[PDB]
RNA sequence: UUUGCUCCACACAAUAUAGAUGGAUACGAAUAAGGCGUCCUUGUGGCGUCGCUGAACCAUAGCAGGCUAGCAACGGUGCACUUGGCGGAAAGGCCUUGGGUGCUUGCUGGCGAAUUGCAAUGUCAUUUUGCGUGGGGAUAAAUCAUUUGUAUACGACUUAGA
RNA sequence: CAGUCAAGCGUUCAUAGCGACAUUGCUUUUUGAUUCUUCGAUGUCGGCUCUUCCUAUCAUACCGAAGCAGAAUUCGGUAAG
RNA sequence: AACUGGCGAUGCGGGAUGAACCGAACGUAGAGUUAAGGUGCCGGAAUACACGCUCAUCAGACACCACAAAAGGUGUUAGUU
């Protein structure tokens, strides 16, 4: 029959790989790996998101599943052009990871009145759901 | 500087401390390893050492100069009237060892075996296992439950037995109570055996067969406080020794500035618990037999 | 609700000390929920109470309170320095203190 | 130096299948099934076309790129034992005392028993592992054939025979007696 | 922060976990450690076995019953490691060790409760891949601990019961989700989503 | 610290016998300006008959990388003192600026030869841009065409001591 | 030897808490791999999706939470009975059938709060013990002294003794 | 007491076993050098007795090497049970 | 013996412990800042951020200082011709 091997693929770091900056001035913005200096550092650029073009550690950035075509060492203008054409920011915001970040920000930015409103709506939804549980 | 001449150390450090045993009756520190295939069997019996005598037997050793020749041998006689089964114990294994979860006793207990639980027996109301006997007298009112607990748990089962001190010619009237591990079958089978043998008397021939190699566990003879010369067999100091000769001369070096545990000192000799192995059963004789 | 607490929980870790000398005048407090000085800055100047119970009643209560204040931040890990009107008894190392939200600046 | 990527392409014969979970490798072929655990190597696998599998190490040191080719050869060994089989031929060497080697079955275990090695009353008993078959090779004097799929088991049984036929207290350069592996080949060579 | 914190000792490096737990106990946290037979030490088994044998060689010469008491169980090994990091001769250290509890496997008081981990002490996160390590149960058996089989048997029993519990929990969760699918996506769910939850 | 490259131009003190000396220049990688001047006088004392008292410094100017956001190959010729003798060596780095190339060279020499700052002379740093001039394998490894690699065994640093799920090292 | 002793409940009184202030909220194994759904050739399978922290989840509105009413609401939840089990590793806890009663913030109401005066932990959780009350339950031994001698310097120890 | 080098010895063959001319060390058990403690006193030689420890292992266990055919030996390893 | 600085005659912080080393010399207190030394836990203070090297069946781990050498090793790293 057919041999099977688990694919075992995990977020290659390469030219055009979209990363999420974890620490520093950016700390939460998207960038593209423009060049790979070393196993531990890459030239990234974030022109649309506001990350300056810079050499960073792979530790400081989190590789995202996204990836768009990009010539190696392309300038900031070319990176921005290809990023806008591929609409990387939109397909990032569509993800459940970006949506989780946004939800976290919103829950943190809630006020005390909005927390009370969350409590009231939570009670209503709990009542209806716990009723549907027994009725279904 | 070193010892001038080498000699082996006096005594065995594995039989330490040379203190009085915790009781007259020496317990089985470990029972034979369990095999489920074998039938349920007692792994021990209790006897009373009566004395020694002599036997003459034809030795059969193919290669000894005394092959097929009469040899005289010292023997020990242990009076072993049948021991009564009263109760059983179940041991559940835990990451801290075997732990007894319950002990179920028999319906009726012998007067000697309750004398065991008493100290001032004559000035006593003999209230012992009376409420347990009341708990008894039905099919499984509170006894089948304990047996089922021992069956569901308690990977190790031991039966409580006692000796017939009244049969044995001593003056004690106080039976010796002990446990014997049942080393065959399943835990359920062992509990079945114990239930069947409740208040039943087991004879020594059922457990021990002739030409067996058994172990004797007993407390050796007491000899009170003893000096080092006899307690450890150290060399006696020369005749012209001031302040005594049945002593150990150097009981330690200057450093470490302490007497070591391995230096021989005077104290109690005898009355130690001992387990001596590989004694051959020469005869299992019946009492009801001239 | 069944939750009435209006304070943050904190632990009295130890006194201000070097290796072999302590200073009972200044205590170190770990506010539970804070792991950095930048987040401990919110609690600068807030009141702290060590609330204990004694078997003897003094002024109508069997509960006694020692009051204090968060003075500054201590270390890199969100621990702060606190000073009390009476030094904490030193049996209360790892005991619970109440960091109130007053005096407030929100 | 931390080589960025080292990869070896293992070839899979058309008659066998390889099932590689996390690090359990199972080779299935006409001769049977052979499994091996490899959770001690920290390597990666990638199937290509059911006939090539790429073994890879990323950012490995020297001692890691060594183990990569080691596991490559080990998987080729499983495949070769599952296609062609492994056959080890041992000869008996004896100056005066004839070595007498037979098979006994104690409780169904197929022990190999050696007697009269240098003419001693001792019996040299060796066990036989799983999947190992012993044939007393006719057409050639004093030959024993150990055959199987697991080359590790076959070669380790042969090594047991060799290490049980040791000579002690003697000049082993003159007392050349023993059972020595003379052939390490495939069962179905030149099929 | 919590009344009692129960740590799954499996996969934890013994020294890192003991440092963490000692700091917590001194800070005033009650801690229970389970699966101490599954704790890890970096370095080969022979290396750590030699280390324990160097430990065993130390005993008060004139009376071994006074000397260092070399405990064998993995839980007692972890406790010794932690007692080294707590100033145990003062009343404060005695109180911290009174707050600590450590077991082999998971006893009944804790197999029914949540168990946590300490990522700064976990072997998978901390040790460089390829480094050899030992398991405290294996080392304890090698140095004379007598209950590896009992612990493993009871651990298998507890794991079977817990896997049945997890299957039941998944069944209940799937049923509540499927039944409240209708009550979901309602107006209240829309408001909660727009307001964050 | 963060090394900067300085051009330091100094000369001998002008004399009435002959004014306006030959006005030598050097490129010096140093933490700041005081250290830059000190290293300039060190190397000038090694080369010509001059010292700080006998000469003066006419210019110090920190030099920037022409394009500090582009990846280039840097061949660095160094000489250094071991515990036994003096050796010339040649290494190379992938970096975006000469200052970072020199800083990572200093870390490299410290890690691989225990060579401290005092016992290292940066003979030359040459920006090589073409392949087949990169001689070291640990650089030609990353000049591979269309290079892509993963980062297996991701370790995520947590802020809280206790975690409530077992971790994953997936990336 | 005037209510000695054990268990349950609560008129009180007392000494203190290594330190309650909503919740210790349970798969296992792996990590160069997994979790959850779905499909089947039920396997080391195909497909989808998730993670990148618990910033979660549950619980959370009412005099420290009052008194009264209504409305698709027969669902949540506390107490107290009963029912069927499960749990021996240190189980002493976890589920479950059914009958009462209280609340319900699921939605809409009516009344009360003050004055502790501008904060003072502002007293609400127990760990034990004592003294009593009302409902049950059973009516011992040990030691000394004498004896013993399988024991013993003395204690201690085998033993016996209405 | 143990190493490094290797001119030679070993019928040839430096290194089976040795090993000169040189050189590097370890030890504090069989000597000095010093004068820090003790001269309001630490009882000194040796033996006897007894315990324990070290290993640089004489014997015993199991091994590797030889100018080890066997026998007996010799050189080493783990080893102080 | 020479110059200086110290201990004696001097506490305090550090070197775990020390008469001399490091820091710094001292009235009784308070706040802040640091020195030498440190920041896993003991223990106040980052299981900080970087780049490497190392795996030791006697690892190594901080000056005075509480030791180690010659000679070797396709262990592994870098480098020269």
């Amino acid at each position: 029959t057919d041999s099977i091997v688990k694919a075992s693929n995990w977020r290659l770091v390469e030219v055009g790989r979209v990363v999420l900056i974890k620490k520093g001035q950016s700390a939460g913005k998207l960038a593209a790996i423009v060049e790979i200096i070393d196993q531990k550092k890459v030239l990234i650029d974030g022109p649309k998101a506001g990350v300056p073009r810079q050499a960073i550690n792979l530790g400081q950035v989190v590789l995202t599943p996204l990836t768009f075509a990009l010539p190696r060492g392309a300038r900031t203008a070319t990176v921005s052009k290809k990023w806008a054409a591929a609409a990387v920011c939109e397909k990032w915001a569509a993800s459940s990871w970006a949506k989780k970040i946004a939800q976290r920000e919103r829950r943190a930015a809630l006020t005390d009145f909005e927390r009370f409103q969350v409590m009231v709506l939570r009670k209503q939804k709990r009542y209806t759901v716990k009723k549907a549980l027994a009725k279904a | 500087s070193h010892r001038k001449y080498e000699a082996p150390r006096h005594g065995h450090l594995g039989f330490l401390p040379r203190k009085r045993a915790a009781s007259i009756r020496a317990r089985v520190k470990a029972f034979p390893k369990d095999d489920r295939s074998k039938p349920v069997a007692l792994t021990s019996f209790l006897g009373y050492k009566a004395g020694m005598t002599t036997i003459v037997r034809d030795l059969d050793r193919p290669g000894s100069k005394f092959h097929k020749r009469e040899v005289v041998e010292a023997v020990t006689v242990v009076d072993t009237p049948p021991v009564v089964v009263v109760g059983v114990v179940g041991y559940v294994e835990t990451p801290r060892g075997l732990r007894s979860l319950t002990t179920v006793w028999a319906e009726h207990l012998s007067d000697e075996v309750k004398r065991r639980f008493y100290k001032n027996w004559y000035k006593s109301k003999k209230k012992a296992f009376t409420k347990y006997s009341a708990k008894y007298a039905q099919d499984g009112a509170g006894i089948e439950r304990e047996l089922a607990r021992i069956k569901k748990y308690a990977s190790v089962v031991r039966v409580l037995v006692h000796t017939q001190i009244r049969k044995t010619p001593l003056a004690q009237k106080k039976a010796h109570l002990a446990e014997i591990q049942l080393n065959g079958g399943s835990i359920s089978e062992k509990v079945d055996w114990a239930r069947e043998h409740f208040e039943k008397t087991v004879a020594v021939d059922s457990v021990f067969e002739q030409n067996e190699m058994i172990d004797a566990i007993a407390v050796t003879k007491g000899h009170g406080f003893e000096g080092v010369t006899h307690r450890w067999g150290t060399k006696k100091l020369p005749r012209k020794t001031h302040r005594g000769l049945r002593k150990v001369a150097c009981i330690g070096a200057w450093h470490p500035a302490h007497v070591m545990w391995s230096v021989a000192r005077a104290g109690q000799r005898g009355y130690h618990s001992r387990t001596s192995i590989n004694h051959k059963i020469y005869r299992v004789g019946k009492g009801d037999d001239e | 609700a069944e939750s009435h607490r209006l304070y943050v929980k904190g632990k009295h870790l130890s006194y201000q000390r070097s290796k072999r000398v302590n200073n009972p005048n200044v205590s170190l407090i770990k506010i539970e929920g804070v792991a950095t000085p930048q987040d401990a800055q919110f609690y600068l100047g807030k009141r702290i109470a060590y609330v204990y119970r004694a078997s003897k009643e003094v002024r109508g209560s069997k509960i006694r309170v020692m009051w204090g204040k968060v003075t500054r931040t201590h270390g890199n890990s969100g621990v702060v320095r606190a000073t009390f009107r009476n030094n904490l008894p030193a049996k209360t190392f790892g005991a619970s203190v109440r960091i109130f939200l007053y005096p407030s600046n929100i | 130096m931390k080589y960025i990527q080292t990869e070896q392409q293992i070839e899979v014969p058309e008659g066998v299948t390889v099932s590689i979970k996390s690090r359990i490798v199972k080779v299935v072929g006409p001769r049977g099934t052979l499994t091996k655990n490899l959770k001690h190597i920290d390597v990666t696998f990638t199937k290509v076309n059911n006939q090539l599998i790429k073994v890879a190490v990323h950012n490995g040191g020297r001692k890691h790129v060594a183990a990569l080719r080691t596991v490559k050869s080990l998987v080729d060994n499983m495949i070769t034992g599952v296609t062609k089989g492994y056959k080890y031929k041992m000869r008996y060497v004896y100056a005066h005392f004839p070595i007498n080697v037979n098979i006994v079955e104690k409780d169904g275990a197929k022990f190999i028993e050696v007697r009269n090695f240098l003419g001693d009353k001792k019996i040299r008993n060796v066990p036989v592992r799983d999947g190992v078959t012993i044939e007393f090779s006719t057409n050639v004097k004093d030959e024993i054939v150990l055959s199987g799929n697991s080359v590790e088991d076959v070669s380790q049984n042969a090594a047991d025979l060799q290490q049980i036929c040791r000579v002690r207290n003697k000049d082993i350069r003159k007392f050349l007696d023993g059972i020595y592996v003379s052939h390490k080949g495939f069962i179905t060579e030149d099929l | 922060v919590e009344p009692v914190v129960v740590i799954d000792g499996k996969g934890h490096l013994v020294g890192r976990l003991a440092s963490v737990v000692a700091k917590q106990l001194l800070n005033g946290q009650k801690i229970v450690v389970v699966r101490a037979e599954e704790l890890n030490i970096s370095g080969e088994f022979f290396r750590n076995k030699l280390k324990y044998h160097d430990f065993l060689r130390k005993a008060t010469a004139f009376n071994k019953t006074r000397g260092p008491f070399h405990f064998r169980a993995p839980s007692r090994i972890f406790y010794k490691a932690l007692r080294g990091m707590v100033s145990h001769k003062t009343a404060r250290g005695k109180a911290a060790l009174e707050r600590l509890k450590v077991f082999e496997g998971i006893p009944p008081p804790y197999d029914k409760k949540k168990r946590v981990v300490v990522p700064q002490a976990l072997r998978v996160l901390r040790l460089k891949p390829g480094r050899k390590y030992t398991t405290l149960g294996k080392l304890s058996t090698s140095v004379g601990w007598k209950y590896e089989d009992v612990v493993a048997k009871l651990e298998a029993k507890r794991k079977v019961s817990s896997a049945e519990y997890y299957a039941k929990k998944r069944a209940f969760t799937k049923k509540v989700a499927s039944a409240n699918a209708t009550a979901a996506e309602s107006d209240v769910a829309k408001q909660l989503a727009a307001l964050g939850y | 610290a963060h090394f900067k490259e300085y051009q330091v131009i100094g000369r001998r003190l002008p004399t009435e016998s002959v004014p306006e000396p030959k006005l030598f220049r050097m490129r010096i990688f140093a933490s700041n300006e005081v250290i830059a001047k000190s290293r300039y006088w060190y190397f000038l004392q090694k080369l010509h008959k001059v010292k700080k008292a006998s000469g003066e410094i006419v210019s110090i100017n920190q030099i920037n990388e022409a394009h500090p956001t582009k990846v280039k190959n840097f061949g660095v010729w160094v000489r250094y003192d071991s515990r036994s003798g003096t050796h010339n060596m040649y290494k190379e780095i992938r970096d975006v600026s000469r200052v970072a190339a020199v800083e990572t060279l200093y870390q490299d020499m410290a890690a691989r030869h225990r060579a401290r700052f005092r016992s290292i002379h940066i003979l030359k740093v040459a920006e090589i841009e073409k392949t087949a001039d990169v001689k070291r394998q640990y650089v030609k490894q990353f000049l591979t065409k269309d290079l892509k690699f993963p980062l297996p065994h991701r370790v995520q640093k947590s802020t809280k001591t206790f975690s409530y799920k077992r971790p994953s090292t997936f990336y």
